[PDB]
């Protein structure tokens, strides 16, 4: 007669490593590392993104004819923008502090847009034909939608002395430009006089852009340059613009109805029709791991992104032959 | 392992106890058996699931990557913010890494712990009684029927 | 007969968490967080902070009319200053650099301020009457007191050709400014002169400032607009200074005696009359804890922030009913 | 416990020990009492003194967050700024709390080692001459007066 | 240390044993010498090889400085680009100090376990037949020649 | 007859730290912390550093006539350069987003220097009297050798309308500049023309400079100033100047033929005569160890940095008397 004291084996298979042993079976283990995801762009909580497809956030502010899918955009959870959007600034240009903009959509998931000076508003001046054929709308030359290049009209350009009132609670995005003609012909032609500027005025911003009038490259079939620039029209201050060429003038700006959580994702992928509480730029994630390895880049209810290959804890015991 | 009782002094686990972690097997006249033992199993159930409560709980506040962009004349910074971003996330990836080392290490010698009580506790109660096989069994000098069996199994001997 | 083994049970109700069991009571333990100050501002080690109070370091430098307070500090530890402080630029604009400065300020311990042009060496100038009921004292319109607004003389704007040497040992801060007007009747009014421009030269800074002359919102019931610049002006090299107009001209600069270990901390607190060796913007702490949960911004010789609301070493054992 | 001593065989601490952290109780026909082991306690008051030293050096060297401005278009070396300085404190927040955690435990095992230590210090010398009671105890075969108790302590016997 | 037998009921280490480890001492009639346990020594050269190894390895991805200038108008960038990569140095410094701290601990018992293991393994096949001196040591009761002797050893006895 | 377990001692004075003990003595260790170097700057994987001595990263590119060593480089490993080298910017100035560009040649190994406006190519103006005593080569007054200093030609300066085409596959470092002369004299005396304006122009490039003229300090007997500007053109892309004065003008422009892994390091160290896999500014390493604690800044196969004085792992036992 004989009692003995022992232990479970089982026929586990699992695997965890230690400091000094890798590889040990053990009865039982518990995996905390999620290694997949669905391949898809989803909604975020019910909350479809906003998918910019070929256009670019500026294309997509400025308004760029082929961005005309993006004309007025439902409440996003999150945006994607591919790496090298095509439609992006179809009149070459800059985009004055893109960067810091893009940083302030980050934490924006609603804009309205809204009209703030009216294109038949000009009655000194020759709104109609600031189009050009590198921005074209249906075979036609065309322009950024939410922009008017102001041209003059029967040969004068009479200083323009223009204000908005912000009668909104809201914060509102405001956009100009300006144009640098390549030559002293172009300036005449478009703008009669010679020597321009366009001066802004808010409560904070202090400033006179003048045209750089210089020969260089072209883009796209393109010598001249747009350049543009914003501010963020505080509810109850005004923005007065003066000038007497090269502007490129308000028609509609953007409120900022809503802050939220948000991201500009850089993802080549199209919408899934999916939803989920965890998107990454490769696929949506789905589990309750505490860790994943998908992307570091994640929005949502998210496992911690680490490194690894994998994490598997042990719970069991030594399991053995 | 630290404590010498699993695949050690016991050669090998038991398939037949599908009962609990720890726990006896007998073998007398009327026949022969594994019982877990309960107690010991649930305080291993309790510690294991706490650790990995544990590890979860300490891991919650990894950092976070943001997306931030730059333009062609903000190179150094954008190097910057991508040394940053990275240099958190190999912190991360290595306290994780080496949390789970280390931590697997301390629950198989935690086992091993709970298997040496164990048999310790049932020597302690057999003293002279039994002789001491070496391989996790105790040889009875006195025939031991299935209650002087269970007698051993709860903590009252003699 | 019988001897026994057996260890210490005492009646502490001390606690310390492991991985595997939360609150075990143990005989003896060791807290190591610091969870407690005195929430007051001190002096750090006898040396008190300058406390702006309702001045910015802006109103402060420039010699805003409300902080006179500050007209001559002695050495300070550290520097106070509110979230956002009600007299700063008391005369609305911009201060160039402001954070740049900012950040020099957290490495210095003591100005002494110095005059470098007199306000009576302006012989064809009105310095006198270049002041605004916006920077009011003592119910009097007034201005910055370092800088002095210089105005037309018998309708005439001369050209300034002003000069400083530096024949101070130490680095001297300079500061200057120009007056952007909001019209052209106000170039007229105040220089004269319709085009103008300041031009400032050290051996390193090649400056040429021109007014930006637009419309723009009220601030304070103000649509001009000061815009302040700063250099650090090493020893044994000189400013050089040419205007035309639009010219905040330095009357006083000051000298670098001292640099110490320093922080501008925010803080909503006033003086507090005691002496510590480590301060937090909410209070001082006094402890010998290597950690603190206070507040990350500290000064002095501190405990290491951290996240915690619990840090407690085991050092007895596990304590028995 | 790992070493099974502390809240395992030997089921409780003693209130009246109040003499140091590990020692003997005595029980014969001249009376009965506690003793503290001195020894092995100052090696425990001395190990667990440089741990507490060295986890307190070893984190004299955190990060220290420095106030650092930025204006309105300079936001995203704000946040980078921000992120930084948070993305530091949470890791010294986790190697604090962690360090605790495991070094807590650490703490508490030693003190298990050090009493089985001592138990089985006192075994090795009593060998047959005791009964072995399975609770932290022998029971002596042979009268044992203060004398002979003193004997046991200071690690002579027989 | 943990396990009692190094500097602990083992007194000392042995300068004759240049063989392995951990092993054997014999005396008797024909003679004296030492033995090394070949097993268990190789088993502890693998397990303190890996160690080292996993040490280096979780610690190939540290953080790299890179070097980046910044003019004298850029004095916040440049404290920050300072702060965080002296943050991360010391993290590092602190996470390998840390690790080879708590490792060699781990190392020490170890070594202390696996003397304590091969004790025991010996003591449970002599059971009765010797008698356990208390220092590391079996006395036989019945004469033991070298091949009795090598019996011990290889884990065949009676 | 007795058998006993024990274990090694041997004579080692090998210690090792521990939580709880400092200086325990081990039978065997393993020291893991490299705390050598050779002193020397060395090649790397037998490719030669770039060893700039006195010059500046500035006074070689632009050609100071002090860096002559630097006419013509192989390429390079790594590049060294003084914390504070004497022969930079020769005629005083600035050259600017001079650390943005430094920050591309830590990613590039390899220039090949081309001729790409030969200075043998001005009619119209004078070339070879843009000269200063202040630049000089063997006893005479000299300039920087890739740009040229252009003058007026019989008193006049014609507006210059220059272009270059990029022809070769591989992006091309160019670089230009603009002098800020002292007063109207001097403007008057050089290029004629008192208003005066460059104007560069690529395809990403809108550029227009225009001189400061004012009075300041003399810096090396100079009061004038030159202000150097770069890009990089890309392939198949053209730069166009335009320049009626000030203008100092591209003679040599630098392909950037291959791009390495590379950095700038920072060393008072002259050339070593020696091959390494791994350098420090302070000297070589060559070791297995897996950290050393020599300097954070490596270039190479390097062991990681830690700021540690002793890393010493256990192997073996603790050892007895
Ligand atoms: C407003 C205007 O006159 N647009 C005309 C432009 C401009 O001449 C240049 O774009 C000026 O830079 O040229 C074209 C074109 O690009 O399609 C036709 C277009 O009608
Ligand atoms: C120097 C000067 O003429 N100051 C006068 C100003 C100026 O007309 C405007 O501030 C110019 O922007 O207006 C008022 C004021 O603000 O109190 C009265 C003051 O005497
Ligand atoms: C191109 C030219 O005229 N160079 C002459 C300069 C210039 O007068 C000033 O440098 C203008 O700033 O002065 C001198 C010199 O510095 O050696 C002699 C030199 O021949
Ligand atoms: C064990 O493994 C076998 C074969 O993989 C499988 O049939 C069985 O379901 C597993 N679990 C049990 C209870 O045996
Ligand atoms: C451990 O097992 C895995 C199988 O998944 C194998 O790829 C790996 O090489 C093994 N590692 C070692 C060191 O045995
Ligand atoms: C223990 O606790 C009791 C009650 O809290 C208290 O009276 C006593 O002073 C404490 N210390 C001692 C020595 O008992
Ligand atoms: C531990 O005790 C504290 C009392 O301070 C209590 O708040 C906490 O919930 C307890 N935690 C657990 C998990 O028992
Ligand atoms: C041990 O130390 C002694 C003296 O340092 C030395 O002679 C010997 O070579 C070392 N190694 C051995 C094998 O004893
Ligand atoms: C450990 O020994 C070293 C000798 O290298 C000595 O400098 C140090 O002070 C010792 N530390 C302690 C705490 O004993």
């Amino acid at each position: 007669d004989q009692i003995c004291i022992g232990y479970h084996a089982n026929n586990s298979t699992e695997q965890v490593d230690t400091i000094m042993e890798k590889n040990v079976t053990v009865t039982h283990a518990q995996d905390i590392l999620e290694k997949k995801h669905n391949g898809k762009l989803c909604d975020l909580d019910g909350v479809k993104p906003l998918i910019l497809r070929d256009c670019s956030v500026a294309g997509w502010l400025l308004g760029n004819p082929m961005c005309d899918e993006f004309i007025n955009v439902p409440e996003w959870s999150y945006i994607v923008e591919k790496a090298n959007p095509v439609n992006d600034l179809c009149y070459p240009g800059d985009f004055n502090d893109y960067e810091e903009l893009k940083h302030l959509l980050s934490r924006i998931n609603h804009f309205e847009k809204i009209q703030i000076i009216p294109k038949s508003s000009w009655s000194s001046h020759e709104a109609s034909l600031g189009v050009s054929s590198v921005c074209p709308y249906q075979g036609k030359s065309s322009f950024f939608r939410n922009v008017v290049w102001l041209i003059k009209k029967n040969s004068t350009y009479p200083t323009i002395k223009r204000s908005y009132n912000n009668t909104n609670q809201e914060d509102l995005l405001v956009l100009w430009g300006i144009h640098h003609p390549n030559d002293a012909a172009e300036q005449t032609k478009l703008y009669q006089n010679p020597t321009t500027y366009i001066s802004v005025g808010t409560s904070t911003l202090n400033q006179r852009l003048v045209p750089r009038i210089a020969t260089r490259s072209k883009v796209n079939g393109q010598s001249g340059r747009m350049e543009f620039f914003w501010t963020i029209l505080k509810p109850n201050d005004a923005i007065n613009f003066e000038s007497n060429g090269n502007f490129i003038a308000p028609e509609y700006a953007y409120k900022i109805v809503k802050k939220g959580d948000s991201t500009i994702m850089k993802s080549e992928l199209e919408y899934g029709n999916c939803n989920t509480k965890c998107q990454t730029p490769m696929g949506a994630i789905n589990s309750s791991m505490p860790f994943h390895n998908i992307h570091p880049l994640t929005i949502g209810e998210c496992p911690k992104y680490v490194k690894s290959n994998r994490l598997v804890l042990a719970t069991g015991l030594r399991n053995s032959p | 392992g630290l404590f010498g009782a699993i695949a050690g002094f016991i050669e090998g686990g038991w398939q037949g106890m599908v009962d609990g972690w720890y726990g006896y097997h007998h073998s007398n006249e009327q026949g022969s058996g594994y019982a877990a033992d309960k107690e010991s199993t649930q305080k291993a159930i309790d510690g294991v699931t706490n650790k990995v409560n544990s590890i979860i709980d300490k891991m919650n506040t990894q950092f976070e990557a943001v997306g931030r962009e730059f333009n062609n004349l903000e190179r150094r910074i954008e190097n910057l913010n991508k040394k940053m971003e990275d240099g958190f996330l190999d912190v991360w990836t290595y306290n994780a890494e080496l949390l789970v080392l280390m931590e697997n290490e301390r629950t198989l010698d935690f086992h091993d712990s709970n298997v040496k009580n164990l048999y310790d506790k049932v020597r302690l109660q057999l003293r002279d009684n039994a002789k001491e096989l070496g391989n996790g069994c105790f040889e009875f000098y006195h025939k031991c029927d299935n209650e002087c069996m269970e007698s051993v199994r709860n903590g009252t001997y003699d």
